[PDB]
C-alpha cells in the first residue's frame, strides 16, 4: 500500500455486489478513483455509495445494464477512466469485451485475449494441458456428434463416464451415465439442452472421478514472466456442482503433493503465457493423484482466504501486474500463515433441494464484525432487496485462526452472531457441515452433502442435553417476558400489586413431545426443572435485542427470538436451527385438552 | 384627493356585481339567484351588515396577479344580519368569481365570521354554491379548507349550524356541510359528490350523470346525507327562514318558547 | 428498545414509481418498540390499518394508509374504523401517530350512494377534536381533501413530518394541469413544469404546513422525542354537554 507507486488514478468497476464492494475498497486503499455502474434499481446499492461517481448503465435486467457492453463503453469515454476491472461473471471472461477495451487507449485489468480464448472451451484446454505436461482426466479428446460414438467412448473409457457441455459453465450441463443405454439416453438429452440454452452442442465424454476433491491453486503472474503458484484452497462441499464452503489450506495435501500441484499449475501457466491473477482447479482422487480440470481466468469468488493464509491482496497485485510494474514476491517468500474457514451466506432455503432461491426485502442485518478472527465481505445493507435478476447471494463470511479447530470454532461463533430478518438463508446448513463429524476429521469428499444428508436436510438433530438446555432457555425467557410485563410506572391512584409468584409451572410442548417445566427466578438467574433434570440460566435478558447471549450450567449460547405470540408460540433460532415451540401454563394447558381441534 | 374616494366607489361597484354582468345573466338563465340576492331574501330587510367587502385573494401564480383577474370579495359575501329579530352570521358562495372555488381569502372571510359567531354565541348559515378549490392556489386552498373544517368541529354543540346547497359543490366542498347539524339541498340546481362523473367513468368505467350521482333526490332519498329538499330557491330560504325560528341560538339558551294560541 | 434506534432498513423501502405499492406494516413494525404491534380489525377495511404499539414504553395509537390494497384510498369502511379507533384513543389519553400515503377517496357510485360525504366526514371530525398528542409522517402522497382528513397540521396537529417522497397537491398533476391549462391547450412543457415545481413536498415545507423534511432512518427517534415534550399537552375548548358527530 505504497502511495508513491504510480498506478493508475481512474478504475471503472464493471461489476456489482460484493466484488464490487471489495475492488472499491481496494481502490480507495490505493488513492485511485473509483467509478461504478449501476442499474436503475442498484442505484441505492452500497457499492454506488462507496464510490467516488457513478453512472447508470440501464434497467434492471444484466442483459441490458450489465452485459451492455456499449452503455459500458459510453460510461468509459464520459468518465475517462484509465482502468477497468471486471471482477468475476459477467463481462469478465469475455474476449470481445477485451477486444472493445484493446480499441480504446484504456486498459483491461486481467488476462490477455488470447489466454482467455485459451481457456474458454474445455477441449482445447485439456489439448493444451496435455501439450503442457500436466496430468489430465482421462477420456477422449475430440467433439462426440452421435450415440453411438459416446457409447463407444464409453467401452473403451469404463462404464462411468461423465457427459459435459464444451465451455459453459456455471454447473450445468454436466451428467453422469453409468451404463451404455444410460450413455446413449444422456447424450441425446445433454444435445439438447446444450441447443436449449448454451448453443455450442459440442459435448465431452470422459471418466467420472469416484471420490474426488476439488483443489485450487491460485497463480499469479505479471508481464516479464514471472508466476507464483501461491497455496491451495479445498472446495469439497458442493450442491448443485458449485461450491458453498471453502477451505484454504488443504488438510488432505502434504508438502510435496502441494509443491508438485503448485509447479505443474505455474508450468501451464507459463505455457499460456498468462498475465494476471487466476486459478487452475485438480481433482485429487483417494490415491493422491491429481488430475487438471477447467482454468478461471478471472478472479476467484473464494480468493480472500488464500489472501489471509498468505497475507496479500490479490486485487492490488493484479492492479500493479496491468500498470506493467513486476511482481514484488518469489515463490520462497509465500508461506503459509494459518488456517482460514470461508462460507457463502446465500438467500435459499436449504430445506429444499439443498437451497432454493429466494426473494425478498431485508428487514434486519447485522454482521459479526466485531467477532476474533472475523471477515465479512457483503455488498449488502438494511433495505436491501433480493430479486430474481441477480444471483441471491447474501455475503461471504471468513475466518483465520492459528489452525483448523480455532478457525472453525470462530466460524461457527459468527454464524450464530449472524442477524438476517426478511429473507430465508442457508445459515443452518452452513452450521450443520462445519460441526459435522466427517467435516471436523477432513474426510470429505464433492458429494458430502449428498451422502451425509440422503433424504435431504433436515435441520439439527438435538441432543438430550441440547434439548434440555434449548426447553430451559425458552422457560426462562417466557417467564423473563412475564415478569417485564408487570412492570409500570407508579399511578399514585391506583398503586400496582405485583402477584407473588415463586415457581412457574409450564407445559413446553416441542417436536410432537410435551415437558413439563418449573422455572424459579433469583434476579438474573433462573432455575429450571425440565423432566427432574436441573439447569441454571444466567443473563442479562435484554428482551429488545435481536440476539441474546445466556449461560446454561457455564456453557455460553448465543440464541435468537424470531417470532413470540401472546398463545405461548415461539420461533428460537438456537445452535442454528430454527425451534417452534409452544409454552402454555400448567392450568392453561389442562383446560387446553377440552379445545376441538380444527 | 377625489381618487381615494373615486377607487372606493369603483371597487364598491365592482364588488356588488361580483364577477360581471354577463355571468350574472348565465347564473340567472340556469335558474339560480345570486349571492347577494340570496343573502337578501334570507335576512330581514335592512338588516344585512357585510364584512371583508374589499378583500382580495393573493395569488401570484399562473398569471392570477393582472388585474383582469382581480375581484373585490373574492366569490364569498359573508356578514350578519336578523332574523325575525334574532341574530344570525352568514356566508354566501358566489359561483360568479372563479366559479365560487375557495381561495385562501374566501376561507380567511368564512373563518372569521365563524370565529366572530362562536364569540358572540350566534348560529351560523352557509350558503354553498361552490366549485371545490382553486387550483391555482395550490396547497393553500387545502389549508383554507382545513381551517374551515376545524372550526366546525369547534363549533359543533356550540352553535347550530345550518348548510343550504343551492349549487354544485364537488370536491372538498362537500366536508362542510357534513360537519354541520343540518343540510338542505334545491331540487335540480344543487349537486353533491366528492368526485365528477368524467373520473367515475375514468376509474369505475360507468354512465352516470350529475343528477344520478349527487342530485337532491339522490342525497334526500337513499344517500341519507341531505334532510330536506326544496323546489326552488326562493322555497327553499322561506322554508329556510321557518326553520331558523325553532332553533335556539347557543346551547348556553333554552329551548325557545313562542307565543301559544 | 432504545428510543434513538436508527431504521435505516426505511431508506429505501418506498419505491421511486408511483404505481408500485410498498406495504405499511414493515413501516410500523421497523418504528415502534421491540417490533410489536397489536393490530385492532386486521381482516376488514384493510386499506387502513389501526392498532395499538408501544413507542419507549408508552402506549400509542397508529393509524395508516395501506397502499396495498386499493393503493390506500379511503372508503365508507375504513373512515369508520379509523375514526372510532381515533375516538377512543382520544378519549383515553393516548396518543396518536399517523402514517399517511393516500390518493384521495375512492370513486363509484357504490360509494356515494352509500353516504360516502357522512362517512369519511367521521374520520375528519375524529382527528379535529382530539386533544391527545398527534404525530403525522407523509410518506408519498397526500391528494386534497384525504390530505386534511388524515390528521394536517390545520387540524391543530402538534409535529407534521415529510419523506423526501411525499407529494402534497390538491390533486393530481394531469388533472391540475389540463384544469389550469385548458385554455392555453399547451400541455407539452406544462406537465414538466408542474411536476418539477409542485410534485415535491417543497410546497408545503415553504409555508410551514410540514415542520421538517426527515431522513426515513431518523423516523423512530424524531417521534420519540416529540412524545417527550408533548406528554404535558394542555388544550382548552368551548364549553358544551356534547358536540354532534355524523353518525
Ligand atoms: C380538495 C378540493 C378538491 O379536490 S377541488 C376538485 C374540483 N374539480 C373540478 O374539476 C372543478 C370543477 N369541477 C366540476 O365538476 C364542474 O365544473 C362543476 C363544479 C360541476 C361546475 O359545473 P358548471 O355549472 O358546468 O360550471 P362551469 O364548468 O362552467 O365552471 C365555470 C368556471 O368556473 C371555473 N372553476 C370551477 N371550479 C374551479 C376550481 N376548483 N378551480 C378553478 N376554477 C374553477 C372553471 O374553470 C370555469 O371557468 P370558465 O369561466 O367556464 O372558463
Ligand atoms: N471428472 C470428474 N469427477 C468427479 N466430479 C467431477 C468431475 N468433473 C467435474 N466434476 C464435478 O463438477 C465440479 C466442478 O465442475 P466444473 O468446474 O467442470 O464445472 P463448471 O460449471 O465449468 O464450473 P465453474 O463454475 O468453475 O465455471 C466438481 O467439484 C465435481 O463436483
Ligand atoms: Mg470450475
Amino acid at each position: 500500500y505504497d502511495p508513491n507507486e504510480k498506478t493508475f488514478d481512474k478504475i471503472l468497476v464493471a461489476n456489482r455486489g460484493e466484488i464490487a464492494c471489495r475492488v472499491i475498497r481496494t481502490c480507495k486503499k490505493m488513492g485511485i478513483k473509483t467509478v461504478a455502474i449501476h442499474s436503475d434499481v442498484d442505484a441505492s446499492s452500497v457499492h454506488v455509495k462507496m464510490a467516488d461517481e457513478a453512472v447508470c448503465v440501464g434497467p434492471a435486467p444484466t442483459s441490458k445494464s450489465y452485459l451492455n457492453m456499449d452503455a459500458i463503453m459510453e460510461a468509459i469515454k464520459k468518465t475517462r477512466a484509465q482502468a477497468v476491472h471486471p471482477g468475476y461473471g459477467f463481462l469478465s471472461e469475455n474476449k470481445e469485451f477485451a477486444r472493445c477495451l484493446a480499441a480504446e487507449d484504456v486498459v483491461f485489468i486481467g488476462p490477455d485475449t488470447h489466454a482467455i480464448q485459451a481457456m474458454g472451451d474445455k477441449i482445447e484446454s485439456k489439448l493444451l494441458a496435455k501439450k503442457a505436461e500436466v496430468n489430465t482426466i482421462p477420456g477422449f479428446d475430440g467433439v462426440v456428434k452421435d450415440a453411438e460414438e459416446a457409447v463407444r467412448i464409453a467401452r473403451e473409457i469404463g462404464y462411468p463416464v461423465m457427459i459435459k457441455a464444451s465451455a459453459g459453465g456455471g454447473g450445468k450441463g454436466m451428467r453422469i451415465a453409468w451404463d451404455d443405454e444410460e450413455t446413449r439416453d444422456g447424450f441425446r438429452l445433454s444435445s439438447q439442452e446444450a441447443a436449449s440454452s448454451f448453443g455450442d452442442d459440442r459435448l465431452l465424454i470422459e471418466k467420472f472421478i469416484d471420490n474426488p476433491r476439488h483443489i485450487e491453486i491460485q497463480v499469479l503472474g505479471d508481464k516479464h514472466g514471472n508466476a507464483l503458484w501461491l497455496n491451495e484452497r479445498e472446495c469439497s462441499i458442493q450442491r448443485r456442482n458449485q461450491k458453498v464452503v471453502e477451505e484454504a489450506p488443504s488438510i488432505f495435501l502434504d508438502a510435496e503433493t502441494r509443491r508438485a500441484m503448485g509447479e505443474q499449475a505455474v508450468a501451464l501457466a507459463r505455457a499460456v503465457k498468462y498475465s494476471s491473477a487466476g486459478t487452475v482447479e485438480f481433482l485429487v482422487d483417494s490415491k493422491k493423484n491429481f488430475y487438471f480440470l477447467e482454468m478461471n481466468t478471472r478472479l476467484q469468488v473464494e480468493h480472500p482466504v488464500t489472501e489471509c493464509i498468505t497475507g496479500l491482496d490479490l486485487v492490488q497485485e493484479m492492479i500493479r501486474v496491468a500498470k506493467g510494474y513486476p511482481l514484488r514476491h518469489k515463490q520462497a517468500d509465500i508461506r503459509i500463515n494459518g488456517w482460514a474457514v470461508e462460507c457463502r451466506v446465500y438467500a435459499e432455503d436449504p430445506y429444499k433441494s439443498f437451497g432454493l432461491p429466494s426473494i425478498g426485502r431485508l428487514s434486519q442485518y447485522q454482521e459479526p464484525l466485531h467477532l476474533p478472527g472475523v471477515r465479512v465481505d457483503s455488498g449488502i445493507q438494511p433495505g436491501s432487496d433480493i430479486s430474481i435478476y441477480y444471483d441471491p447471494m447474501i455475503s461471504k463470511l471468513i475466518t483465520y485462526g492459528s489452525d483448523r479447530t480455532e478457525a472453525l470454532k470462530r466460524m461457527a461463533d459468527a454464524l450464530d452472531n449472524y442477524v438476517i430478518r426478511g429473507v430465508t438463508h442457508n445459515i443452518a446448513l452452513l452450521r450443520e457441515v462445519i460441526i459435522n463429524s466427517r467435516f471436523v476429521k477432513g474426510d470429505i469428499s464433492t458429494k458430502f452433502l449428498s451422502d451425509v444428508y440422503p433424504d435431504g436436510f433436515k435441520g439439527h438433530m438435538l441432543t438430550k442435553s441440547e434439548k434440555n438446555q434449548l426447553l430451559a432457555i425458552a422457560s426462562s425467557l417466557f417467564v423473563a417476558f412475564q415478569l417485564r410485563a408487570q412492570h409500570f410506572q407508579e399511578n399514585s391512584r391506583m398503586p400496582v400489586i405485583k402477584p407473588d409468584i415463586a415457581n412457574w409451572e409450564l407445559s413446553v410442548k416441542l417436536h410432537d413431545k410435551v415437558h413439563t417445566v418449573v422455572a424459579s427466578n433469583n434476579g438474573s438467574v433462573f432455575s429450571v426443572e425440565v423432566d427432574g433434570s436441573k439447569l441454571n440460566v444466567t443473563s442479562t435478558w435484554n428482551l429488545a435485542s435481536p440476539l441474546l447471549s445466556v449461560s446454561v450450567d457455564g456453557t455460553q449460547r448465543t440464541v435468537q427470538c424470531l417470532s413470540r405470540e401472546a398463545g405461548g408460540n415461539m420461533s428460537i433460532q438456537f445452535l442454528g436451527t430454527v425451534y417452534k415451540v409452544n409454552i402454555l401454563t400448567r392450568l392453561a394447558a389442562e383446560l387446553n385438552k377440552f379445545m376441538l381441534e380444527k | 384627493a377625489t381618487s381615494v374616494n373615486e377607487r372606493i366607489e369603483n371597487k364598491r361597484r365592482t364588488a356588488l356585481l361580483g364577477g360581471g354582468q354577463r355571468r350574472i345573466d348565465a347564473q340567472h338563465k340556469r335558474g339560480k339567484l345570486t349571492a347577494r340576492e340570496r343573502i337578501s331574501l334570507l335576512l330581514d330587510p335592512g338588516s344585512f351588515v357585510e364584512s371583508d367587502m374589499f378583500v382580495e385573494h393573493r395569488c401570484a401564480d399562473f398569471g392570477m396577479a393582472a388585474d383582469k383577474n382581480k375581484f373585490p370579495g373574492d366569490s364569498v359575501v359573508t356578514g350578519r344580519g336578523r332574523i325575525n329579530g334574532r341574530l344570525v352570521y352568514v356566508f354566501s358562495q358566489d359561483f360568479t368569481v372563479f366559479g365560487g372555488s375557495l381561495s385562501g381569502a374566501h376561507a380567511q372571510k368564512i373563518c372569521k365570521i365563524m370565529d366572530q359567531a362562536i364569540t358572540v354565541g350566534a348560529p351560523v348559515i352557509g350558503l354553498n354554491d361552490s366549485g371545490g378549490a382553486r387550483i391555482q392556489e395550490g396547497v393553500e386552498s387545502l389549508a383554507g379548507y382545513a381551517d374551515i373544517f376545524l372550526r366546525n368541529v369547534t363549533a359543533s354543540g356550540v352553535i347550530p349550524q345550518i348548510s343550504l346547497i343551492m349549487g354544485p359543490c364537488a370536491g372538498g366542498a362537500v366536508y362542510s356541510p357534513a360537519l354541520t347539524d343540518f343540510t338542505f339541498m334545491v331540487k335540480d340546481t344543487s349537486y353533491l359528490f366528492i368526485t365528477g362523473p368524467d373520473v367515475v367513468k375514468s376509474v369505475t368505467n360507468e354512465d352516470v350523470t350529475q343528477e344520478e350521482l349527487g342530485g337532491a333526490k339522490t342525497h334526500t332519498t337513499m344517500s341519507g346525507v341531505a334532510h330536506r329538499a326544496f323546489e326552488n330557491d326562493v322555497d327553499a330560504l322561506c322554508n329556510l327562514r321557518d326553520f331558523f325560528n325553532y332553533l335556539p341560538l347557543s346551547s348556553q339558551d333554552p329551548a325557545p318558547v313562542r307565543e301559544c294560541h | 428498545d432504545p428510543s434513538d434506534r436508527l431504521v435505516p432498513e426505511l431508506d429505501t423501502i418506498v419505491p421511486l414509481e408511483s404505481t408500485k405499492a410498498y406495504n405499511m406494516v414493515d413501516i410500523i413494525h421497523s418504528v415502534v418498540d421491540e417490533r410489536e404491534f397489536f393490530e385492532i380489525m386486521p381482516n376488514y377495511a384493510k386499506n387502513i390499518i389501526v392498532g395499538f404499539a408501544r413507542m419507549n414504553g408508552r402506549t400509542v395509537g397508529i393509524v395508516g394508509n395501506q397502499p396495498k390494497v386499493a393503493s390506500g384510498c379511503l372508503d365508507i369502511n375504513s373512515s369508520v374504523k379509523g375514526a372510532r379507533f381515533v375516538r377512543f384513543c382520544d378519549a383515553f389519553n393516548i396518543p396518536l401517530i399517523t402514517f399517511v400515503d393516500v390518493p384521495g377517496f375512492l370513486p363509484g357510485t357504490a360509494q356515494e350512494y352509500g353516504g360516502i360525504i357522512r362517512h369519511g366526514a367521521k374520520l375528519l371530525y375524529a382527528f379535529a377534536e382530539a386533544t391527545v398528542p398527534k404525530v403525522t409522517v407523509i410518506t408519498r402522497k397526500a391528494y386534497g381533501g384525504a390530505y386534511d382528513v388524515m390528521s394536517s397540521k390545520h387540524l391543530c396537529g402538534d409535529t407534521n413530518y415529510a419523506w423526501p417522497t411525499a407529494e402534497i397537491a390538491v390533486m393530481g398533476a394531469k388533472g391540475a394541469v389540463e384544469i389550469i391549462f385548458k385554455g392555453h391547450e399547451n400541455v407539452e412543457a406544462a406537465q414538466a413544469e408542474y411536476i418539477e415545481k409542485f410534485a415535491n413536498p417543497f410546497p408545503a415545507a415553504v409555508r410551514g404546513f410540514v415542520d421538517d423534511i426527515i431522513q426515513p432512518s431518523s423516523t423512530r427517534a424524531r417521534i420519540c422525542c416529540d412524545l417527550d415534550v408533548l406528554a404535558s399537552k394542555k388544550v382548552q375548548r368551548p364549553w358544551r354537554k356534547h358536540a354532534n358527530i355524523p353518525l
